[PDB]
């Protein structure tokens, strides 16, 4: 359609300003995304038991739940955690892919089929489900200005207003909190109530009895009675408000007509539901809001910014928002990157094209032939399920230099006839067109054939190879149409000829000369191959050496302005203890960090693979980037150096470190002949303990076995006396535990109503006998009377996987190269473990085809899909393999590149040879094209001929390059914002489109040659 | 920003500091092409 | 304040929900009625059972199964007075009114009640029909209202949460197919300068 | 036989504040009738999977309803679509004065 | 002409078609009976049928 569309320009400009046009919107239909969903949605059902312990919830809710799924679709693999506090978290892992939606749907009703089994207590806390994912897109959290605010008030304040105010946004996330809403709490005390004759019973009877709303029909409805005018609904006993009332209650009246109100035997007020977290920002007071997500992901955030005046005002004492950890500005600093960069590409690449065109006269049709397509790149974006994120964005910049590439590519042709022919501005753009036509549609169709193919890809992996892929495929196709619709159209326009000063415009003689100098080299060398053919094998041989000498990462270890930090103390550790370790760590970051660290978001009994009052977490928010100088003054060594100097640390386990860079090894033991916990325990050890002597320089994921308290309740002994095993069993955990009695509205709001007995009475062991059972005798007995202890060992956190008993563990083999033996070790080593222990993978490592570890399995596809693209050039076979022999050399270049700047092949890297193989192909096309058409389109003339060409192909050839090898040294260097990944991206092509044009051009008329003196021969 | 001062020189003077190490790198394993002899 | 305010702007605005009720306050006395030893138990159940109704069991009627429902018939629940006549049953064995313990009390209620988000709310119905340009009469409101006390809040539900109606916004896509159509009209060989005839 | 206070802080709200994570919630509507009755309503944006739309709800009413008052449980709690209303409206009446 | 002629035109939704159907509210004060809001209700039926 060239020589079509070359004689009617404005149907061709109209055809192009509608794809212009389909980014004015496609833009804004879009999503902005910090990452792709890159991970196996997975619902996740959480239960607790107020006050039990790991063994009953092990056995009385992770059981008579994980038990009663027995038909599920796509359970990739159960996972399993049950916490000594109730807590029980079956995760449900999907095959990358599934509908979040039924996927999790299709689950409950199982859940519900079982869940009447549940103990009572369980049931009534609420048994929860969800699905995982980014976490927390952005973690606000709150602080007292005005030293005015509770631990507990923020989140209670949180937990009316704000919590529920999430959605005031564009758009919201499924999980957040931190801290505990209010909650009515009695704490209660045994003395008085053994004094009065009373049981913790009595007071959790005496209010669900004197609190408690209550249905009172109403005068005058329903059947009336004929000829009633009034309709009144009754009102009788309602919920509890004041702190007072509750105080206020009836316990039970003596014979003196006096009376004993729950005043009377506990400490009544307005409490917190549960005292385990607690939370600190820069030490001061603080809870927060997990955010755990929430659409343009971009400006949902940007919103709940907006709707912080909402707050502002509000509430006397301070109350000043802080945003500690957002994963946003990535996004700013990103979205900017790709236009920065096509910004600087477009402005370098109209550059270039002076110093060589000189004309300004046709120099805006690049200029046209780029955004244009970036645009329509958009579009096609929207296609699909794709959506404007950093990966997808590269692409869209890596892209752009391939997309301006063909631009020249089709203005300089296009013009060299117009001094070889010295024919006319029109008749001469169509006889342009009239050859790089087809070579460029498979030179187009053929890198089809090395980026897709990488797209469909393992799951996790290909969820960017694809982001990526088609981001490239897509901006390789409004390549061609508006390089051969557009182009061949703008420059049949705007042009003027001459068959044929000084100043810097002597450049052109210059260039002259070394296009001469080319010619009459070529020539020489071809003419004795041999000499450099052998060469080519010598690098080939280099090329490989030095890329199995080059190591293998996911993705980077990229720099966010975040990091997390661990803190877990010894079996037993309390409260204050974690936290005296906890405020250390804060201390060095605010006291030796301090022109980085901006913050420390502390949390006091919350670890990601522990948890109680053992465990904590600290979320340092570093200064932003612009401001930390050098690399010691970045996140790798920030890191690195804190966790240092915490080793001295005596008695608890610390240390920090980046986060992956995208949201995310691990080894699964099993307890499967029917043995224990204690024998499972036992094995796990003999590994954990024996894969320790084959190391440089392996470990289990749970918590160890913690101290537990032993009661007995002596049963006849206790009949003996007279008092019921229930007065005794509740008048126990209730007081000890907590039980979940009523509800009650607090200031327009239903909350619970807690029992437990204040701490002074339930520190310690012998503290037991000071409570007193009531026995129907009438006289009160202690637990002593009938009790007994003993300690005995147990397990902090119990875990379980698929139904069995099981331990996890990190087993990391870090070289960075092959771990497919990592895990041989493994699964043999334990091999010689006793009967019932058994072995799976689980998380990252059940994921097994990983980036590279299957990469070589697409490769050596386009090996196939290229060639095969390729021959279809009238003829291929025979000489297919010249283009295809070109390029080891860009390689060799790419590889050099990654080696010496210290690189791993991380997937950008995976992602720029693919690049530059596509230039190392491109060129060579270009080249075994004219020289394929003269030898047929005319007279016969091999050598005169491929010379005659890799004369007239050079000028494009080196013309591109010194674009694209210029719209990539921007990324190459940077490692201030994001960029890490900008430098395995811009290193890995430098590095090709060097050692791929001065290199790879000389061997292309060789190559060429030889593959065609290849066929004579038969 | 307005850094499109400090920008576009970086360009006149990246170019021509590039093209010309592209080709000498060009012209030398051009001459090292000695391996007629 | 408000619906009334508004209704000074008007020629010739209502809340939806249904207004406040008489209602009957009891307070159930607990000390005179654990002097007495009745359960505060068998009263509430004595009380709503009898003026409310409560579903008991189940029973098949003609092949279907169908509910068991108890209350007191009319004659006996039509007046306050009448809560006296209801006598509960204490441990002692013995019967006891309602008033032995029980006082009664009016105060006003609310029929229906409604939140919006989980949050305390009212509904509005202010119409503006002159046909044109409502996006004004929005704004009186969100203003209009703005002078109310604290914790009084504004937002938009229904038909008028649905911002961009037909004619809102129909000037927005109208505009575009003065871009393609111009557009394809161009296409035509050699367009521009043409077009706009 | 409630009304509308309890039926307002006993039910509606263990019900509405047991929804943490919905997915296109666009505007919870409520009503709570003197009499028990509770009508939250949720819409959604207009094209959504008014099947999933719904069964991703419920799930997170059951998380809930342990705590309903015995009565309310009992009765039944329910949960719908709302469509057209009523496509045709049939009524029955007797022709013979025999019927109540 | 046109455009003033324009913005001299209404706005509606979509027409008020006539359909064979039509509701019509009863509501009364506060504690009316089922009797009263009957009576009331028997008085708006009349008048149809009457
Ligand atoms: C993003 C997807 C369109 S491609 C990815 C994967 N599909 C494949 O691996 C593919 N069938 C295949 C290729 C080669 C060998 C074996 C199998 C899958 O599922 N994902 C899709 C999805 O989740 O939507
Ligand atoms: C808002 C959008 C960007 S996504 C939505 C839909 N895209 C898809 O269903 C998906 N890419 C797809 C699946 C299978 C084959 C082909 C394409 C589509 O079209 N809409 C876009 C739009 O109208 O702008
Ligand atoms: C019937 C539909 C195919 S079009 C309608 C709407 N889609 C859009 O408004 C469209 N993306 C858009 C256009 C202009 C600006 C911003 C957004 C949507 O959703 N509905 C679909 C559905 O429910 O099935």
């Amino acid at each position: 359609m060239p020589n079509f569309f070359i004689d009617r320009p404005i149907f061709a400009w109209v055809i192009a300003i509608i794809i212009m046009l389909a980014g004015g919107l496609a833009i804004l239909k879009l999503p902005v995304a910090q990452y792709p969903t890159i991970a196996p949605p997975a619902v996740t059902i959480s239960a607790s038991y107020p006050g039990a312990d790991a063994k009953t919830v092990q056995d009385t809710v992770t059981q008579v739940i994980e038990q009663n799924m027995n038909g599920i679709d796509n359970l990739m693999y159960m996972s399993s955690n049950s916490d000594s506090t109730g807590t029980v978290q079956i995760t449900l892992t999907f095959e990358s892919g599934t509908d979040a939606d039924i996927a999790q749907v299709q689950v409950q009703n199982k859940l519900q089929l079982a869940m009447p089994l549940l103990p009572q207590e369980v049931q009534q806390q609420g048994v929860s489900v969800e699905k995982s994912s980014s976490s927390f897109l952005m973690v606000v959290g709150v602080i007292n200005t005005d030293g005015t605010m509770t631990q507990e008030d923020i989140s209670d304040y949180v937990a009316a207003n704000m919590k529920d105010a999430i959605s005031r946004t564009s758009g919201v996330g499924d999980v957040q909190l931190f801290g505990s809403q209010y909650a009515m709490r009695i704490w209660m005390n045994p003395n008085e109530l053994n004094k009065f004759q009373l049981t913790p019973v009595d007071v959790i009877t005496a209010i669900k009895a004197q609190n408690a709303q209550v249905a009172a029909g109403q005068l005058g409805g329903t059947p009336p009675v004929k000829g009633q005018q009034l309709n009144a609904s009754i009102i009788a006993q309602t919920r509890l408000t004041s702190t007072e009332e509750f105080g206020k209650i009836l316990l039970k009246v003596n014979q003196d007509g006096s009376r004993v109100l729950l005043r009377d035997v506990a400490k009544i007020e307005l409490g917190g539901e549960n005292y385990d977290i607690i939370a600190e920002f820069n030490g001061q007071p603080a809870s927060g809001l997990g955010i755990k997500l929430a659409a343009n992901a971009l400006d949902t955030a940007a919103a709940i910014r907006a709707e912080l005046a909402k707050m502002e005002p509000f509430f006397p004492s301070g109350l000043k928002i802080v945003y500690p950890y957002d994963t946003t500005p990535f996004v700013k600093i990103s979205i900017h990157e790709v236009v920065k960069t096509l910004v600087e590409a477009i402005i370098l690449v109209f550059l270039v094209m002076y110093l060589f065109l000189q004309n300004f006269r046709a120099t805006l049709i690049p200029t046209i032939a780029v955004p244009v397509v970036l645009l329509g790149t958009f579009a096609v974006l929207a296609a699909f399920g794709f959506s404007i994120n950093t990966l997808t964005m590269f692409g869209m910049v890596l892209a752009i230099g391939l997309l301006v590439d063909d631009a020249i590519v089709v203005v300089e042709n296009v013009e060299r006839v117009m001094a070889e022919e010295g024919l006319p501005p029109k008749e001469a753009t169509r006889k342009s067109m009239g050859q790089i036509q087809g070579a460029l549609v498979g030179i187009a169709m053929v890198l089809s054939a090395v980026f897709v193919p990488m797209a469909f890809f393992g799951g996790s992996t290909g969820a960017i190879y694809r982001q990526f892929s088609i981001t490239i495929v897509s901006a390789m196709a409004l390549s061609v149409l508006v390089a051969l619709i557009l182009t061949p159209a703008l420059c049949a326009t705007m042009l003027k000829p001459i068959a044929k000063k000084g100043f810097f415009g002597w450049f052109n003689r210059m260039f002259e000369k070394s296009t001469h100098h080319y010619t009459d080299s070529v020539g020489g060398i071809l003419r004795s191959t041999g000499r450099y053919l052998v060469l080519y094998l010598i690098i080939v041989v280099g090329m490989a050496y030095l890329f199995v000498r080059l190591p293998s990462s996911f993705l980077p270890d990229e720099d966010q302005g975040v990091f997390m930090t661990m803190v877990q103390l010894p079996a037993g550790a309390t409260q204050e203890r974690t936290q005296k370790v906890l405020n250390e760590v804060t201390h060095y970051y605010l006291t030796k960090e301090k022109n980085n660290v901006e913050s420390v978001f502390a949390v006091n009994g919350f670890g990601f693979a522990g948890r109680g009052q053992n465990t904590g977490i600290a979320f340092v928010s570093l200064k932003d980037w612009a401001d930390r100088p050098g690399e010691e003054n970045k996140v790798e060594a920030i890191t690195m150096r804190a966790t240092r100097a915490f080793s001295q640390i005596k008695d608890a386990m610390v240390f920090a470190f980046n986060l992956p860079a995208i949201v995310e090894f691990d080894f699964e033991l099993i307890d499967q002949a029917g043995l224990g916990h204690e024998k499972l325990t036992q094995a796990r050890n003999q590994l954990l303990a024996e894969a320790a002597k084959h190391p440089d320089m392996v470990r289990p994921n749970g918590l160890e076995d913690t101290p537990q308290f032993k009661i007995d309740i002596d049963q006849e002994k206790a009949q003996a006396l007279g008092v019921s095993i229930n007065d005794i069993n509740t008048t126990l955990g209730a007081a000890w535990g907590g039980s979940y009695v009523n509800d009650f509205i607090d200031r327009g709001r239903v909350k619970k109503v807690y029992v437990m007995s204040e701490a002074k009475y339930r520190m310690l062991p012998d503290d037991i006998g000071d409570w007193y059972v009531r026995a129907a005798d009438g006289q009160m007995v202690p637990f002593s009377a009938f009790s007994s202890s003993r300690w005995e060992y147990g397990s902090p956190r119990l875990e379980r996987y698929n139904g069995l008993p099981s331990m996890e563990i990190l087993g990391q083999a870090a070289p960075g190269k092959s771990t497919g033996e990592a895990m041989e070790l493994m699964e043999q080593l334990a091999s010689k473990l006793p009967t019932g222990v058994g072995y799976d993978w689980t998380g990252m490592s059940y994921q097994e085809r990983l980036s590279g570890n299957q990469a070589p399995s697409l490769y050596a596809i386009s090996l196939i899909v290229v060639f095969l693209c390729l021959a279809a050039l009238y003829e291929s076979w025979s000489i297919p393999f010249s283009v295809m022999l070109v390029v080891p050399l860009g390689v060799i270049g790419a590889l050099l590149a990654a080696t010496f700047r210290g690189l791993t092949n991380d997937v950008y890297f995976q992602v720029g040879l693919l690049t530059t193989i596509g230039l190392s192909a491109k060129n060579a096309i270009l080249i075994v094209e004219f020289a394929k058409d003269l030898m047929d389109k005319e007279g016969k003339g091999l050598i005169e001929a491929t010379l005659d060409a890799v004369r007239m192909r050079l000028r494009p050839i080196l013309m591109t390059s010194l674009a694209f090898i210029l719209g990539v040294m921007p990324l190459v260097i940077s490692t201030g914002a994001g960029s890490g990944a900008q430098n395995a991206v811009g290193t890995g092509v430098m590095g090709g489109m060097v050692t791929a044009t001065v290199l790879a051009i000389f061997f292309v008329p060789v190559f060429f040659v030889v593959v065609r003196r290849r066929f004579s021969r038969k | 920003s307005p850094m499109s001062l400090i920008l576009m020189l970086v360009v006149f003077g990246l170019i021509f500091y590039f093209m010309i190490l592209r080709p000498q790198q060009k012209r030398t394993k051009e001459h090292k092409k000695l391996m007629d002899s």
